[PDB]
């Protein structure tokens, strides 16, 4: 498990020492900022109706009465630049803040927690999460359990042994073909179906599809030898 | 979960067809194209947020053709293979609750002139530069999305999201999910012919319902009737003089010379494109609450179908089992199973 | 010989289930997997 | 015993009653003391 933590933080580094693109979020929400500076600064040069874009030059040759025709196009175009930028960033503003609080919340639930929301922390079942600081970002690195090597084995929803029918207390019931057993539900590890592993509801006959085999009690052979040494003391003290 | 993908011709829609008109809002600078760059911005997230929500699975799971679930009858929300498009019966109801208008799906002139341009919004829209585009996805890849996380989700349970997936009998998965309302195993294998019928009965009254009520997908046909509604009023604004002699721009063209005219259209191209930043400042806000929308329904396919969800009354009123989407026009619907 | 192509796009890797009224699958061993997520 | 863990004792828990919990090995083993009992009383008779 730490050779393969080990390996997989070492596949983060390959990854972001590789490719181009995987950091397109963050670059983007730059570029989209970029632009709309770019595209705020490319409108001053815009006539919008007046005789120039260049505010000096309608005053280096238009007197106070024909200048006021002009530059108030250039006030009425350029306050329409300017509101439209700040509309834009507005709206923009709101995609940012929601991936903030989303990020936030992943922070919480991810790094300062273990998460039981299903793919919330990375696909797979969340064990923990590690914070790295990206510019104007942050990078989670989610670490999951993965299940790899599944084989098929029959299964029955219950047990029949004393006319009585069993359940599993936590884990499911297989058998590998000959011998049925008890495992937890998210790893092949079998064990001995017993008393112990299983809690008892009513008999056989109102389970669908349950089945017969012989759930060992823990406690009988532990009476049993107890038995054999009660049989022995009686059989000595015939002898006297 | 998505809505549909304008594109305007600001050109065309300002000056249509028009040299003198285009040549006069060329000193208006970007605006035309800063318009078509939001928009863009805007039709390209509509596949964004519809792969978020749907494409969960990279891994189109079939069904076994054999349906021994243990009594649950998934018959009416798994897909119909007798149907042109291999959607479901309840998807096919919910296709039929929501009225689209203009899918992007090819306009060939005979359909959109003579008995076709009367009535029909849509090639007035057009006509003027107002273009709607189609999904990536289309409404049949959509419902093998679908197919496929219901497939996943009664053969597998749960462990299709975190993994490979694991078969496990559907009542014994059930046994899972009472484990999970902290209900005790026995009380399915006890019940299930009760718990079965209960749900059978229960996917019953979805169909009942929608086959009987003519509002349920009211949260659906209002986003599709937000975007006529604009597309339309768009289309109105063109009818509006903002002071100059008429409205139409071959009429000041045929009327005035190269001097009188420019003071006239410079008004109609001032209110025409503030009609479109308009437009597209309420489209922008607009989307905005579709994404919310989306990622709401990401979170929601993510943690009611490929899990169950210990949130109280996330997914549905009660403790939750277990769901199945179901797609529709412009949105998904999640059959949320809770125990109660 | 390089050239641009069109084509209706896959959506995954086709898998029907092996399922059973009593089989189930259970992994014997597991990966340990680290993902990066990017927020703005 | 197997429904219930035990912890400190009763005066402590506001609202605590009486009954009688049942240690379901208990009569598991006075059975196995009928066991016992029946090879003495044979045990008398050689
Ligand atoms: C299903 O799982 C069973 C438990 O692993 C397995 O049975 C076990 O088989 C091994 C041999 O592979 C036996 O090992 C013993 O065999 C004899 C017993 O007299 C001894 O000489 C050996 O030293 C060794 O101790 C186990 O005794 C046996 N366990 C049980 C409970 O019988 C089955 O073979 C598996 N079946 C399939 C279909 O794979
Ligand atoms: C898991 O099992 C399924 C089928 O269950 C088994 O199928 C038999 C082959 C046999 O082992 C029985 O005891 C079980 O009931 C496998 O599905 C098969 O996949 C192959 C291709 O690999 C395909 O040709 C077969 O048609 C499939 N059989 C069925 C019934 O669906 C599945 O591959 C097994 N998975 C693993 C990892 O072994
Ligand atoms: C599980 O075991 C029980 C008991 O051994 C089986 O029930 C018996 O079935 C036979 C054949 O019909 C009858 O003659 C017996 O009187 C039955 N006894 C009981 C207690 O039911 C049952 O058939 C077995 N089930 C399986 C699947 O093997
Ligand atoms: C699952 O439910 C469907 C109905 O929702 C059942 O399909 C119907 O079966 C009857 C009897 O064969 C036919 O007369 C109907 O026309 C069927 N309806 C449809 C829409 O196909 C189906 O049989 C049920 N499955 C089980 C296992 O009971
Ligand atoms: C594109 O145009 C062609 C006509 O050139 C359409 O083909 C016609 O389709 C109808 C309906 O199937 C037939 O009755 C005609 O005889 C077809 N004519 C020809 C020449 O093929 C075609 O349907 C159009 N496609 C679209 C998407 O509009
Ligand atoms: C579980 O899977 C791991 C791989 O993730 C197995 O580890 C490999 O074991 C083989 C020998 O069987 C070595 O050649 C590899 O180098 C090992 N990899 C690592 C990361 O150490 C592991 O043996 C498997 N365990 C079981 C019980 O199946
Ligand atoms: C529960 O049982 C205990 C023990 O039987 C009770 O405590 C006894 O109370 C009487 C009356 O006050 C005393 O004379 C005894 O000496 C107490 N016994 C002990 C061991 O302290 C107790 O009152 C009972 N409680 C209830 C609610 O019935
Ligand atoms: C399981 O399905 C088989 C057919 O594949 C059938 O013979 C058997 O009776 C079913 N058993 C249960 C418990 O559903
Ligand atoms: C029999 O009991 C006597 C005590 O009376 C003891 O000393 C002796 O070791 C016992 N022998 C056996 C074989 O149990
Ligand atoms: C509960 O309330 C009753 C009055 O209704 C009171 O007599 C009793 O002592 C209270 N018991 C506890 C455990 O609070
Ligand atoms: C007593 O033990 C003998 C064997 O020594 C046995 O035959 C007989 O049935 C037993 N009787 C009782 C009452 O235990």
């Amino acid at each position: 498990i730490a050779n393969q933590f080990n390996s997989a933080i070492g596949k983060i580094q390959d990854s972001l020492s590789s490719t181009a693109s995987a950091l397109g979020k963050l670059q983007d929400v730059v570029n989209q900022n970029a632009q709309a500076l770019n595209t705020l600064v490319k409108q001053l040069s815009s006539n919008f109706g007046a005789i120039s874009s260049v505010l000096n030059d309608i005053l280096s040759r238009l007197d106070k009465v024909e200048a006021e025709v002009q530059i108030d196009r250039l006030i009425t175009g350029r306050l329409q630049s300017l509101q439209t930028y700040v509309t834009q960033q507005l709206i923009r503003a709101a995609e940012i803040r929601a991936s903030a609080n989303l990020a936030a919340t992943k922070m919480s639930e991810c790094v300062l927690g273990q998460s039981k929301r299903v793919d919330f922390c990375g696909k797979g079942y969340h064990l923990m999460s590690f914070p790295q600081s990206a510019p104007h970002g942050v990078v989670f690195l989610h670490v999951t359990y993965v299940p790899a090597q599944e084989k098929n084995f029959t299964t029955a929803p219950a047990i029949c042994h004393d006319g009585k029918a069993h359940f599993p207390r936590e884990g499911v019931f297989v058998s590998n073909g000959t011998h049925w057993f008890v495992t937890q539900r998210n790893f092949y590890e079998p064990q001995i179906i017993t008393t112990d592993n299983t809690f008892v509801s009513g008999n056989c006959d109102v389970v669908i599809g349950i089945v017969n085999n012989t759930v060992y009690d823990p406690l009988q052979p532990e009476l049993d030898s107890f038995k054999e040494e009660l049989d022995k003391y009686f059989k000595n003290h015939t002898s006297p | 979960v998505s809505m549909t993908k304008t594109s305007v011709d600001c050109t065309m829609y300002i000056c249509g067809d028009s040299t003198e008109c285009s040549n006069l809002l060329l000193q208006y600078g970007s605006f035309c194209t800063q318009l078509n760059r939001a928009l863009t911005g805007i039709a390209v997230e509509q596949d964004k947020n519809t792969q978020e929500v749907f494409a969960q699975v990279k891994q189109i799971y079939k069904t076994p053709p054999i349906k021994d679930f243990g009594g649950f009858n998934f018959s009416q929300i798994l897909p119909d293979p007798s149907k042109p498009s291999k959607r479901s019966f309840i998807e096919d109801l919910l296709f039929n609750k929501v009225t689209l208008a203009d899918a992007g799906f090819i306009k060939q002139y005979g359909d959109c002139l003579g008995d076709i341009a009367a009535r029909d919004l849509i090639c007035a829209q057009k006509f003027n530069g107002l273009t709607v585009l189609p999904p990536l996805l289309t409404d049949e890849m959509i419902a093998q999305y679908t197919s496929a996380l219901l497939a996943g989700t009664i053969t597998s349970g749960w462990t299709f999201g975190a993994g490979a997936a694991l078969q496990i009998p559907f009542a014994m998965q059930m046994a899972y999910r009472f484990n999970g309302i902290g209900v005790t195993q026995n009380v399915l294998y006890e019940n299930q012919k009760l718990i079965a019928n209960q749900f059978n009965s229960a996917i019953g009254k979805i169909q009942d319902s929608l086959s009987s009520t003519a509002s349920a997908l009211g949260k659906l046909q209002d986003v599709v009737n937000q975007n006529a509604q604009a597309l339309n009023t768009l289309v109105k604004q063109l009818s509006s003089n903002f002071g100059a002699i008429s409205s139409v721009l071959n009429d000041i063209l045929s009327r005035l010379d190269k001097v009188e005219a420019e003071v006239q259209i410079d008004r109609l191209i001032t209110g025409r494109l503030q009609s479109l930043q308009t437009y597209v400042t309420q489209q922008l806000i607009r989307a905005a609450e579709i994404r919310a929308s989306a990622n709401l329904a990401a979170t929601k396919m993510s943690e009611c179908v490929l899990g169950q969800s210990k949130r109280v009354d996330f997914c549905g009123k009660g403790y939750h089992l277990m769901s199945f989407p179901q797609s529709a026009p412009h949105g998904v619907v999640f059959l949320h199973v809770t125990y109660v | 010989s390089q050239s641009i192509i069109a084509y209706t796009m896959s959506l995954g890797a086709e898998n029907s289930v092996a399922y059973s009224n009593n089989s189930i699958a259970i992994p014997t061993n597991f990966t340990i997997s680290v993902t990066t997520e990017i927020l703005p």
